């Protein structure tokens, strides 16, 4: 619990001459502790970072790119996010479940986006690869003509029979 | 020792404000936002 | 004779002259003494229960073991000297395992507070702390 | 109140009805199955609807067994519209000790791991070692050093299939155990029981008469 | 029975069922009987879809099925929702069908980088100019200081390891 | 887009120790990880 | 193609000899326990035991010893029994 | 190639 005397000169001191800032009443009033000035600032510096959208802007996706994934014969299905559970309880309660063990014990478990996975031993990765080698072979087999020949005969034959 | 705790309390502090930054590697934009628009940084979150 | 964890580790007496200090004298071992609620459901732990009981009713002197990790002697086993002093043979009482008790200080007093709250002539009874593995106050139990 | 009330679960049926709710979905307690479309049908138009080939195919009925639930006797025959107990019944009876001993059950390696401490190796990559539950479920699996042996699994990975019985019929005793441990070995090694392997000993003659 | 309906029963109990045993007394004349329940083991599984360790209230035969299915997700998808009589069962199953579905969905995306990542290797194969590479960099979208760092941290990964 | 670029990368840096101011900005990036590696470790 | 799976016909897993079922059910019905093997004694239990001393002088009998050998129930009790007599302990029958 | 104990990794968060 810093001093109000020594806290004002060393704010006035650190924060509007290192990062340059301006806490309001209340602020400065919660600022007491070195902890919460020292969030304050995180918290602050974290929001003045650019945002996704404003990246995305300024790094926009280009028609080469945009075609070739479109042509790439796989697509992905989204909307999973909105199947997992919703749990209504109280914060105060959900947060000391994520702090503890509990965020496990019954039928609960976090959920945290992720763009690359561990393969080894992911039978859910294992069997989509073996779809997706089967997917190729049949692709192969489409130019190269031979799923157009069987299709024929197929035809052919169960109109003779 | 009011000086001196004073001192050591200011250079604890920026000791902090600068592990603090590293951490999140704020002082890379902070640079530039200093340079281009100290006067106040925001980003429009929507 | 044999000794083993099993609960029922000898079923017949067994008889071993021998001299202690020039008195001959012949050492017998039991098969063991159990409650009634049990050779009920198995009467033939109660048949070696009445050999032991035959053997007990025509010995000179009795010897009643107790194993001092149970801490103090059992309600039957103070039935079973009981039954002794009433068939009229000196009886005695040692309280085995001492070298593995813990709380030996514990278990004398709970031994002697036992004896104590004994009624008939029992509470005269003398308790000795023997070990087998170890071999302490052999000589005297014997002397006893 | 139900605004919509769902149809019957399994109706692809054109003329037959469907089988009994309790086959299908999860509710027993009715032998016979219903639906009110098919019963409100006039018996001419679901005959105009099939034919002769697609009638007889809809009537042929699996019998005793059950055509959704294989290996098991269907509902609609069993003395109560309920399931058979005798395949999923519980693990332990009423008055059965639990004496199972610690089963050992079939783990494919991903990798090759080192046992430092007994200086040899549990495994060689994709290969199968029988090792024990409370290990594979605690340490191998966590840390994706191994998986269980599915055909499944090996079909995943491209090794030779092999359908290992694993837990197809729980023992209850050491020695229904040691019966599961000689009938994996026998289904292992198959040629170990052929009557030559079995008088290999015997290959050319008595050794007290083979000369030295 | 079950302790509670099927609907509320919140541990995973296959075919494991309360049962009352009857013993006659050393008598005939009378009869005492007994409940009896399954032996409850907290499973505590690792599923790989999940990559972190999942426990839950189940049974001896749960987890011998389990051992059985090769895997605590398998079994759960396995089994049905009239099935297993588990409220948290279906959590698990919710939340593990989500993750199957974020696996595929990364599957898809390193596919579509593995495809972007060979035709422009195909583009720029021969070395010409940084002017050039600056050129097809920005016909496919790619910021030069990003592919710098991730090149960076790839050589430090290689160094390391070899 | 970005795994694009780390596989990209990987494949141009195995090309190149198969066979300027980019080397020099890959020297100081590598230089950059190296310390940042030290220091997680200390 | 045709065939029901290969099942138990005696349901609740019991046994159609009620002597299994007597052997299952165990103690309150086979009171006697089986033989007893030789205990597995250790090299420091019978270094142990050769240590030991006698607190007191175990007799050899005077009379002839004469000990009867044999494997189980081959009557060695019977004829022990038989010839047996104990003028001052009575009731000293060895368990047949 | 990999090692491990027999006790070295615990599958809950000790
Ligand atoms: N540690 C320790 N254990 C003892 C001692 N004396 C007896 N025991 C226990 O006695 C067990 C051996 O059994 P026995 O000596 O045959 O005694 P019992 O079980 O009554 O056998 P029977 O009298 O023939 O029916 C050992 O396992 C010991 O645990 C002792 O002095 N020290």
């Amino acid at each position: 619990l810093e001093e109000e005397t020594i806290r004002e000169r060393v704010i006035y001191q650190v924060v509007e001459g290192v990062f340059r800032l301006s806490p309001t009443s209340a602020d400065r009033r919660e600022l007491r502790s070195v902890a919460n000035i020292i969030d304050y600032v995180l918290t602050h510096v974290r929001a003045a970072r650019p945002t996704d959208r404003e990246r995305r802007q300024e790094r926009p996706i280009t028609s080469a790119a945009l075609a070739v994934m479109q042509k790439c014969p796989i697509q992905p299905q989204l909307g999973f996010v909105h199947a997992l559970p919703h749990d209504t309880r109280d914060a105060l309660l959900q947060e000391w479940e994520r702090m503890h063990h509990l965020d496990w014990q019954f039928g609960k478990a976090v959920y945290t986006p992720r763009s690359k996975e561990n393969v080894r031993g992911n039978l859910t990765w294992l069997r989509e690869d073996r779809h997706y080698d089967q997917r190729m072979k049949f692709m192969q087999e489409v130019e190269s003509g031979e799923a157009r020949a069987k299709h024929m005969k197929l035809i052919a034959e169960a109109a003779g029979n | 020792a009011a000086a001196a705790a004073a001192a050591a309390a200011a250079a604890a502090a920026a000791a902090a404000a600068a592990a603090a930054a590293a951490a999140a590697a704020a002082a890379a934009a902070a640079a530039a936002a200093a340079a281009a628009a100290a006067a106040a940084a925001a980003a429009a979150a929507a | 004779n044999r000794a083993v964890d099993e609960k029922n580790s000898t079923r017949d007496p067994v008889e071993l002259p021998c001299s202690y200090k020039g008195r001959k004298l012949k050492l017998i071992d039991t098969a063991g003494l159990a409650r009634h609620r049990y050779r009920a459901d198995r009467d033939f732990i109660g048949r070696i229960h009445g050999l032991s009981v035959n053997e007990i009713r025509f010995a000179h002197v009795v010897i009643v073991v107790f194993d001092a990790t149970e801490g103090h002697p059992n309600k039957y086993d103070m039935a079973v000297l009981h039954s002794v002093a009433a068939e009229g043979r000196p009886f005695l009482l040692c309280a085995n395992k001492w070298d593995a008790v813990l709380d030996q200080s514990a278990t004398a007093e709970a031994i002697d507070f036992k004896i104590k709250r004994q009624v008939r002539e029992v509470k005269y009874s003398n308790a000795v702390v023997v070990s087998a593995h170890t071999g302490l106050n052999l000589t005297l139990l014997m002397d006893q | 109140v139900a605004p919509w009330v769902p149809p019957p679960r399994h109706d692809i049926k054109v003329t037959m009805p469907p089988p009994p709710g309790g086959e299908v979905g999860g509710r027993f307690g009715v032998s016979q199955g219903y639906s009110d479309r098919l019963a409100r049908t006039p018996y001419w138009k679901r005959m105009a609807l099939s034919t002769y080939k697609l009638r007889m195919m809809e009537n042929a009925t699996r019998y005793p067994m059950s055509e959704h639930r294989p290996g098991e006797y269907d509902i609609r025959y069993l003395p109560t519209p309920y399931p058979c107990t005798i395949r999923n019944r519980p693990l332990l009876e009423v008055g059965e000790p639990r004496q199972i001993p610690s089963i050992r059950i079939p783990v494919i390696f991903l990798v090759n791991l080192f046992d430092e401490a007994k200086g040899c190796w549990f495994g060689r990559r994709y290969e199968t070692v029988y090792v024990e539950r409370q290990f594979m479920r605690e340490e191998l699996m966590p840390q994706r050093y191994a998986i269980y042996a599915t055909p499944e699994a090996y079909k995943l990975l491209g090794l030779p299939v092999v359908n290992h019985h694993t837990h197809e019929e729980i023992p209850k005793t050491p020695r229904e155990y040691e019966k599961l441990l000689e009938r994996q070995r026998y289904d292992e090694e198959r040629w170990k029981y052929t009557i030559e392997y079995l008088f290999r000993k015997y290959e050319d003659g008595p050794p007290e008469l083979l000369d030295r | 029975f079950l302790p509670k309906p099927p609907q509320e029963m919140d541990v995973i109990w296959l075919n494991e069922r309360v049962r009352e045993r009857v013993r006659t007394s050393r008598q005939v004349q009378n009869v005492y009987r007994q409940l009896k329940y399954p032996y409850v083991k907290t499973g505590i599984h690792y599923s790989d879809v999940l990559d972190h360790w999942v426990q839950v209230p189940m049974v001896e035969a749960a987890m011998f099925e389990v051992e059985k299915d090769g895997g605590f997700d398998n079994f759960i998808l396995k089994r049905s929702g009239p099935e297993l009589r588990s409220t948290y069962g279906e959590r698990i199953r919710r939340h593990i069908l989500v993750r199957q579905k974020e696996i595929q969905k990364n599957f898809v995306l390193q596919k579509q980088a593995q495809m972007l990542v060979e035709s422009m290797e195909k583009e720029i194969l021969p070395m010409e100019d940084g002017k050039k590479v600056e050129e097809v960099l920005e016909k496919y979208g790619i910021d030069k200081e990003q592919l710098l760092r991730d090149i960076a941290r790839a050589a430090v990964a290689k160094k390391q390891q070899l | 887009i970005d795994m694009a670029c780390a596989m990209l990368g990987e494949r141009l840096l195995d090309t190149v120790n198969a066979s300027a101011e980019w080397q020099e900005a890959i020297a100081m990036h590598v230089e950059e990880i190296e310390a940042e590696m030290e220091e997680v470790a200390a | 193609s045709f065939n029901l799976p290969r099942e138990r016909q005696i349901l609740g897993g019991l046994h159609a000899d009620w002597r299994t079922q007597m052997k299952r059910s165990g103690s309150i019905l086979n009171d006697i326990t089986p033989a007893l093997p030789d205990t597995k004694r250790t090299e420091e239990q019978r270094r142990r035991v050769a240590g030991w001393r006698p607190v007191v002088k175990l007799l050899g009998d005077q009379r002839l010893r004469i000990a009867i050998v044999g494997r189980m129930n081959s009557g060695k009790s019977s004829l022990f029994n038989l010839l047996r007599l104990e003028p001052t302990v009575p009731g000293r029958s060895n368990v047949v | 190639a990999a090692a491990a104990a027999a006790a070295a990794a615990a599958a809950a968060a000790a």
